[PDB]
């Protein structure tokens, strides 16, 4: 009747991903978590653009739409950091955004690469990730790109470039012990790399009275946060949209009575 | 129809005129429903 | 024939014709014969070597090129009528090699079979294992597609244009297509497709898009719309100029804001325009003087891209101006594979919505299991094997139509070797809720196209419209 | 009221009533400079 | 022209409510809960923490249309649990879980990266 | 025209690796080796690059 | 002078003839254009290839409606001129007449 | 000497390859128009 | 009038290797446009002297 | 909306793996092509021979034509049938068809077995060149390869010839659509 | 054989014509040549 | 002259009289949608807040109907135009002072189009009864028309591309004609060939067959997971 009592076993951690097993767990508490991990965990990234100028061989919102998808090291700023809609600033200022100015002009015969290390912030905490760099666009001879532009927080559910991490790996019952995939032809499927079956061996016996547990991830990040940071920033995202629910559910009963 | 040893009451034509001048308005009455439900329950269809 | 192919007096579009039967030689020196290239065959041998080959590997640097081939007597050009008294050859290494003797006296032989195929055809992967009617209707929508339809269309002012942000050359690919230069000017996207019923908002030929993918410029592309207006003085009463109208100046002018007017009566570039903005200002004297300003349509919305001011032929001032508006794929939009497979989006779910693998690939597009086994399109299944094999291998795939070295068994082979199941299946996981589908999917990446037909250019309503005059009926205002 | 010249990209003031031609250049292609004014991107 | 921003997906407008409960007429000791700017991230879980309660004899959730954000969550419950007091257990032994997840992740970190 | 920023199926980077994928191609990799070296496992982000037609470039041989 | 004909782009006439890839850039010309259409009023204009019958053959044909068994048409054109064509029919009249 | 099998799919598409090195896809308009 | 006689919509056998097999829009006009086939070539005509 | 959310968990493909067959099926599917094509060459060897005998009501040319459809006929049932069985419980092209979905037992044949004999106006391919469907072929050539007789799948791929046939075959349908969609509400106007 | 059908043939009977494409009888016997393939 | 007026397929008696333009008509892309009913159909905003129904003002809905004049044409869903007794229109969005825009009985107020709003769906060519349908709208938030994908069947129609006609009754006597006489429940079994017209089709017709197979066994969590979307649902869970 009450919560379970999950536990941690962290298998791979790198800069880039983290690898971890989560055990004594709903399959419902897994796949949350790893819901959060996309569309829940706050990060920021350029969500304003103006092109003061532009005369390269792309359009203005071509080159906002790549310099939104450029992702900025978000890892504790981002907690203090505001939404621009819950703060009080007229529509922007340092305790919701951070400012970013790129001037790049080409004078040279040798084509320019116009960079994430031309993008210039104004807060030394949110700075592109490459900082190889990422290409926002090539200039010609005589070709310059002007513009500023704010980074503001958000989470994936409501743009994917404020989704922090580059393919979530989610397994469970690697050896279909449970028989939640039906093979018609088990000996053709390659085993899992968690898998603990022997050569000859294909499937698990069925587990008639299994349940989904002992859940495998591997959260690659794209750079805005560490891999870890994903994965405690979602627990406590996730956290936090139950309390919120529960604070406003207590209101509703309250009423009702 | 009048040659001998073929049946006059079967015996029966897919030209409505010939029909029509041949035994009446309500043998084509007839006639064109039958042709009328052979074209359309060749394929296998129905219709009230 | 030895004339022609010395190219002594007889030129190569010749076609010297004989009916053995009715005792006729017909030569043909018109034009308006329509004749294609194809290998002499003499004794059961191609006179083709490979010397001819080596020259031709080296074309550059060698000034070897086709034309020695057609001088050196190798191939020529055989127009409808010879053919009909040539014993053609499919291929060399199987038809004129020593077999059982179904035909001993071959003249000539096919260069490859795929060239009977047209341009559009060309780009159709496998088209040898599709339905007739679905390669005829992919050369319908290969036509429709978007891409970057020539280089220089910065310069180029057309009345309507599709550009895609980030067009891609097919993973698996023809031979033919080296010339068609699909590759330098690609119309389409390989996209992560599943297919596969996730939650009945691709049934019936429509699809289901990542939004995720979306977002990250999966099939954005630009629309540029150019509209041209000049002012003309024909009519000493009546003179047209380009000017932003005042109101103390000219009689009659509507409500609309003529803010983004410049003095010249133009809107600058780089201007949000919409249906109650107005493009350009023109107004004609009275015989205070009329205005007879431009005004865009409600529903385009962009922004002024380009404005040039030149002197048409007629000599008169014209202006064109080009409107940018990006075209975002949403529900509705039609999106096509090489294939015939043609559907609209019926709904695009978020990363985390959608199915996905162990490793965490969610397919950027879902189609319905039920458009294959009706349209027999094997060739999209083929497509997809391949691609996926070529995607891991890091090659290229040869979907040529008529290649015996390519077979779906060889290519499940090498899917194997990549840790996949070699027929393309993948477990996938219901995004909704984690759990395994029973169900193995069949992923991989196919050659999408987007199509010019979008919703937006497509939506229109009428309540209590501009009626006409004289009809007292509905018309468009 | 700046005008770029399609041929050799010269920047110069016309006025409406004057012909539109390069100064220099004699091209009758001209193209007119980009706005002035602000417009906001939201990078989506 | 009828795209809808991205934020209406979990931001509530005004006099929108977040939860609201309505009691399920069909059979007893039944409540329907419609929890606004909510998708299938919290209806999955406190669905599925919901099941593990013996006394609660139904619990379902679901989105009436995925264009719309809202989910339905159907509790059932025996004569002596309440729906509402069967959903507010749920949602502690979420957070319960939840924080005891964090703390066990954050020591699996310091593990990891001690060596 | 230009290298996406981000993989379309997972939001990887895939950016900053054509200059790298054009210069290892250079030193005689192989495709698939190039793609090995720059990290890109999930097939999904080799389509990126193995896939990729640098428009651009031909584009900046227009005088501005 | 007797008049302007229109030129076909990339045509040996045309002024886009044996220039360089790099010489269609400075143009701003497509390198890839393949030409084979004109401009006519700034509209890019493509002829469609007109598919008709061969002149100077002998065709014999049935007819089962009109009032002749066979007729062996040949429609004749000159050497390059005359662009009219005259066409001869040969025609053996029905049997059907009684 | 003479392709042999293994070397014919090579082969032929340098042939196709060379023809269209020579002729493009559109030489039938701008051979038409030239004559 | 020549077109009536006899339809040209259906894909005659000459037209192998000349005419895409595949390629013809659909509707009123399947059939009656056509597509070369890509090593198809029209001749330009020369004197018969 | 009870289905379309247990599909949810049960899933519904179609791939490549539904679209093969046994090698033992396949072994099957080739005798009976290769011994109906021999069928056909004796049909041919007898008429050749004049060694057959029109049957009522026909001539010789439609006795032959006859005789060698019914070969072919027979021999895409033969074939249809058995690549029908080889289909397992878990096959997805199977699963469509049973429960009426999408597809038809012919649609499964030809992607798996043959791809059967194409028609022109009802009749195999015409001799459209002299006394030839194809210059590939030898004048008078009755076979099936040559008058448009399929006998590869559309997982296997058809070759050149079968590839223009089935093209020919195809773009009947193609008239009959258009002429259909012309057709369409003509009779139901002049009824009103 | 071979007679009219679908909509032509429904285009025929709706515009009832004197000649149709494909006129045709069915003869019926009533003696021994329906039984008999000679006799009939 | 006068005779070519009335001559042409274009001409008055056929151009302007069988068939003309028709107000209060939408048309776009067709996409599925099967959280619909039969019997609904999905509408952009848009095209709803464009089309208008002209309400009669009544004690009963007096004040529902000034709401939406307050909210005008700027907030949906809102209204467009006042009709007073005298039968003059007024203009909302030009001029929105409360005191112009009181309401009284016999008023019409033109708001816009709602959910549950009936109209008239046709997909062309028009070949039977069951080409137009009546459906009840449901407001949805892209720019397409919905449809469930049992009611395609009747329409012949397909999502690749479709386009479908949305025509909107403007009076309670049109409006309960197509309730009673043409809606798409009423259409389920045609007279032509006295069967239904429309049934279960591609992913609900695979699905149902393998639900319905021997061996399908569906765990406590499922089977209450299924029951959610069992509107008819009396809410006692089957004996297992
Ligand atoms: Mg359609
Ligand atoms: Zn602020
Ligand atoms: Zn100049
Ligand atoms: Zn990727």
């Amino acid at each position: 009747p009450y919560a379970n009592q999950p536990t941690v076993r962290i298998t791979e951690l790198t800069d880039e991903n983290v690898k971890f097993i989560i055990e004594n767990t709903d399959l419902a508490v897994a796949n949350s978590i790893r819901r959060v991990f996309i569309a829940e965990v706050p990060i920021i990234a350029i969500d304003w653009v103006q092109i003061d100028a532009n005369s390269s061989v792309l359009h203005d919102e071509f080159i906002a739409h790549r310099l939104g998808l450029i992702p900025l090291t978000s890892d504790d700023i981002v907690d203090k950091l505001q939404y621009s809609r819950d703060c009080t600033c007229e529509e922007f200022c340092p305790e919701c955004s951070v400012e970013f100015t790129l001037d790049v002009r080409c004078n040279e015969d040798q084509t320019r690469h116009v960079t994430s290390r031309d993008l210039i912030s104004n807060s030394p905490r949110v700075i592109p990730v490459t900082s190889d760099d990422i290409l926002i666009v090539k200039l010609r001879k005589g070709q310059e790109l002007r513009l500023r532009a704010y980074a503001k927080k958000g989470f994936g559910k409501e743009h994917a470039k404020w989704n922090p991490t580059a393919g979530v790996a989610f397994e469970y019952d690697p050896d279909n012990a449970l028989r939640h995939t039906v093979y018609p032809k088990p000996e053709e499927w390659p085993k899992s790399e968690y898998s603990e079956l022997d050569e000859d061996e294909s499937q698990a016996p069925y587990d008639p009275n299994g349940k989904p547990e002992r859940f495998y991830y591997n959260v690659e990040s794209c750079g805005s946060l560490r891999p870890e940071t994903i994965v405690l920033s979602a627990l406590s995202g996730l956290k936090k949209k139950l309390s919120d629910l529960q604070t406003q559910l207590s209101h509703e009963i309250q009423s009702d009575v | 129809l009048s040659e001998k040893d073929v049946d006059p009451v079967r015996t029966t034509s897919n030209d409505i005129v010939e029909i029509f001048t041949v035994l009446g308005i309500e043998a084509v009455r007839k006639a064109l429903e039958r042709e009328l439900y052979h074209v359309i329950s060749f394929d296998g269809s129905y219709v009230n | 024939r030895k004339l022609r192919r010395q190219m002594d007096i007889i030129v190569s579009e010749v076609s010297m014709i004989r009916d053995i039967r009715e005792r006729e030689i017909r030569i043909y020196t018109d034009a308006g014969r329509i004749c294609r290239p194809l290998l002499i065959v003499e004794k059961q041998k191609l006179l083709l070597k490979k010397r001819h080959i080596d020259q031709l590997k080296e074309r550059e640097y060698n000034n070897y090129s086709w034309q020695d081939l057609v001088a050196s007597g190798v191939v020529e050009y055989i127009d409808t009528l010879e053919e009909e008294t040539v014993m053609l050859a499919m291929t060399p290494d199987d038809l004129q090699e020593k077999e059982v003797a179904y035909c001993s006296t071959y003249t000539h032989c096919e260069i490859h079979p795929s060239m009977i195929l047209g341009v559009c055809a060309s780009i159709i992967p496998f088209p040898d294992h599709n339905q007739s009617p679905r390669n005829t209707y992919q050369s319908a929508m290969g036509k429709q597609a978007m891409g970057v339809y020539i280089t220089n269309f910065h310069v180029r002012m057309d009345t309507l244009a599709h550009v895609l942000y980030y067009p891609q050359k097919p993973l698996v690919t023809t031979r033919s297509m080296e010339y068609l230069r699909f590759r330098e000017l690609p119309a389409g996207i390989n996209s992560i497709v599943a297919i596969a019923s996730y939650t009945g908002y691709n049934q019936e030929d429509s699809v289901i898009m990542n939004r995720s993918a979306v977002d990250r410029g999966f099939f954005r592309s630009v629309f540029y719309r150019s509209y041209k207006e000049q002012e003309s003085k024909k009519g000493f009463d009546q003179e047209e100029v380009f000017e932003k109208p005042t109101r103390e100046t000219c009689q009659g002018m509507r409500h609309a804001i003529y803010d983004k007017l410049d003095d010249d009566g133009l809107i600058a570039p780089g201007v949000r325009v919409s249906g109650d903005d107005v493009i350009i200002g023109k107004t004609v004297t009275l015989p205070t003087k009329r205005d007879c300003s431009t005004f865009l349509r409600t529903s385009e919305t962009g922004i002024v891209d380009q404005v040039m001011v030149t002197l048409n032929q007629e000599g008169y001032k014209f202006c064109k101006i080009r409107v940018r508006s990006v075209r975002i794929p949403q529900i509705g939009d039609k999106f096509a594979s090489r294939h015939g497979q043609k559907g609209t989006c019926g709904i695009q779910y978020r990363q985390e919505d959608m199915p996905f693998t162990c490793e965490g690939i969610t397919p950027d597009i879902i189609i319905n299991p039920h458009a294959i086994p009706s349209r027999m399109t094997i060739g999209h299944l083929i497509e997809c094997l391949q691609g996926k094999v070529s995607a891991n291998k890091g090659e290229i795939g040869d979907a040529t139509p008529f290649n015996d070295a390519v077979n779906v068994q060889k290519i499940s082979n090498l899917l194997s070797d990549y840790g996949y199941h070699l027929r393309g299946n993948e477990v996938l996981y219901n995004g909704f809720t984690g759990r395994k589908i029973t169900s193995q999917i069949f992923i991989g990446p196919t050659y999408y196209q987007r199509l010019k037909h979008m919703v937006d250019d497509k939506i229109h309503s009428r309540a209590r419209g501009p009626i006409q005059i004289l009809n007292r009926q509905p018309m468009e205002g | 009221m700046i005008y770029i010249c399609g041929e050799c990209h010269t920047e110069n003031e016309i006025k409406s009533r004057d012909p539109i031609r390069c100064r220099e250049c004699g091209y009758r292609i001209m193209y007119k400079k980009r706005t002035k004014r602000l417009v906001v991107f939201d990078a989506r | 022209m009828n795209a809808p921003p991205a934020f209406e997906s979990f931001l509530l407008f005004e006099g929108e409510k977040k939860i609201t409960i309505n009691k399920d007429t069909k059979v007893p000791n039944a409540c329907l809960f419609t929890i606004n700017k909510e998708d299938h991230t919290l209806g999955n879980i406190i669905k599925s923490q919901l099941l593990k309660d013996p006394q609660v004899l139904f619990a379902g959730y679901k989105v009436p249309h995925p264009l719309e954000h809202k989910i339905i969550i159907r509790v059932q419950t025996t004569p002596d649990y309440s729906p509402q007091e069967a959903f507010t257990n749920a949602i502690t032994d979420l957070i319960s879980e939840l924080s005891l997840l964090e703390e066990r992740f954050r020591v699996a970190i310091k593990d990891k990266q001690e060596g | 025209m230009i290298i996406p920023v981000r993989c379309f199926t997972c939001g990887k980077i895939v950016g900053n690796k054509w200059e790298a994928y054009l210069g290892l191609l250079q030193a005689e990799y192989t495709e698939g080796d190039a793609l090995d070296a720059l990290g890109l496992k999930r097939y999904c982000c080799r389509r990126m690059l193995l896939a990729h037609v640098d428009l651009i470039e031909k584009l900046l041989n227009y005088a501005p | 002078f007797i008049g302007k004909i229109p030129i076909m782009l990339r045509s040996t006439y045309c002024l886009l003839n044996g220039l360089t890839d790099r010489d269609l850039c400075e143009l701003n010309e497509c390198p890839l254009d393949p030409g084979g259409y004109f401009i006519i009023n700034g509209s890019e204009k493509v002829l469609i290839a007109q598919e008709k019958m061969a002149t100077n053959t002998v065709y014999v044909f049935a007819k089962k409606d009109s009032k002749y068994a066979y007729t062996g048409e040949c429609r004749s054109c000159l050497e390059n001129s005359s662009r009219p064509t005259s066409t001869i029919w040969v025609s053996m009249l029905a049997r059907g007449g009684q | 000497d003479e392709i042999t099998p293994d070397l014919w799919q090579e082969a032929c598409w340098i042939v196709i390859s060379s023809y269209f090195d020579e002729k493009g896809l559109v030489r039938q308009q701008l051979d038409s128009f030239d004559e | 009038r020549d077109g009536k006689l006899a339809k040209p919509r259906q894909l005659h056998n000459t037209l192998w290797g000349m005419v895409c097999p595949a390629e013809t829009p659909e509707g009123h006009a399947v059939g009656l446009v056509k597509n070369l086939a890509l090593m198809a070539y029209i001749s330009v005509g020369s004197q018969p002297s | 909306t009870v289905i379309n959310n247990w599909l949810l968990i049960e899933g519904h493909t179609i791939g490549i793996g539904d679209s093969i067959a046994d090698s033992k099926t396949y072994q099957d599917i080739q005798n009976t092509i290769k011994k109906a094509k021999q069928d056909v060459i004796e049909v041919i060897e007898k008429a050749h021979n004049n060694e057959l005998e029109p049957t009522p009501g026909n001539t010789l040319r439609q006795t032959f034509e006859n005789q060698v459809n019914r070969i072919l006929n027979d021999a895409r049932d033969k074939t249809g049938s058995s690549a029908q069985k080889s289909l397992s419980e878990y096959n997805n092209f199977k699963s469509m068809v049973v429960s009426g979905a999408k597809g038809s037992k012919i649609n499964i044949s030809q992607v798996i077995a043959v791809v059967g004999q194409q028609n022109v106006e009802g009749k195999r391919i015409p001799f459209g060149f002299k006394h030839r469907t194809l210059p590939h072929f030898i004048k008078d050539d009755y076979g099936p390869e040559s008058r448009g007789f399929v006998e590869n799948s559309y997982l296997a791929g058809l070759t050149p010839t079968e590839f223009f046939f089935h093209a020919m075959g195809g773009r009947e349908g193609l008239i009959d659509t258009a002429v259909k969609t012309a057709e369409t509400g003509y009779i139901q106007r002049r009824l009103i | 054989k071979n007679v009219t059908l679908g909509v032509p043939r429904l285009k025929e009977l709706i515009n009832i014509s004197k000649k149709p494409k494909t006129p045709s009888l069915t003869v019926f016997l009533l003696g021994q040549s329906a039984r008999d393939a000679e006799r009939a | 002259s006068l005779k070519q007026r009335l001559k042409g397929k274009e001409g008055r008696v056929r151009g302007n009289l069988m068939g003309k333009r028709v107000d209060f008509s939408a048309r776009t892309v067709i996409t599925p949608d099967p959280n619909l009913s039969i019997d609904q159909v999905g509408v952009p905003r848009s095209i709803a807040a464009n089309m208008t129904f002209a309400e009669i003002v009544t004690p009963f809905n007096i004040d529902r109907l000034q709401e939406l004049v307050r909210r005008g044409n700027s907030q949906y869903p809102g209204a467009k135009y006042i009709i007073r007794d005298n039968g003059d229109r007024i203009d909302l969005r030009f001029h929105p002072k409360p005191s112009d825009l009181h309401l009284q009985t016999g008023y019409k107020v033109e708001r816009h189009m709602c959910d549950g709003d009936i109209v008239i769906f046709n997909r062309q060519p028009t070949l039977h009864k069951m080409s137009m349908m009546g459906h009840r709208v449901r407001i949805l938030p892209w720019s397409t028309f919905r449809l469930n994908l049992s009611v395609t069947t009747p329409y012949n129609a397909d999502f690749d591309g479709d386009e479908m006609n949305l025509h909107l009754p403007q009076s309670l006597e049109t409006r309960a004609e197509i309730q009673e006489l043409a809606m798409v429940p009423r259409m389920i079994v045609t007279p032509q060939s006295n069967r239904p017209v429309m049934g279960i089709v591609q992913d609900t017709l695979t699905a149902v067959r393998k639900f319905t197979k021997r061996d399908v066994f569906l765990e406590r969590g499922e089977v209450m997971n299924l029951l959610m979307f069992l509107s008819t649902w009396d809410g006692k869970v089957p004996q297992p």
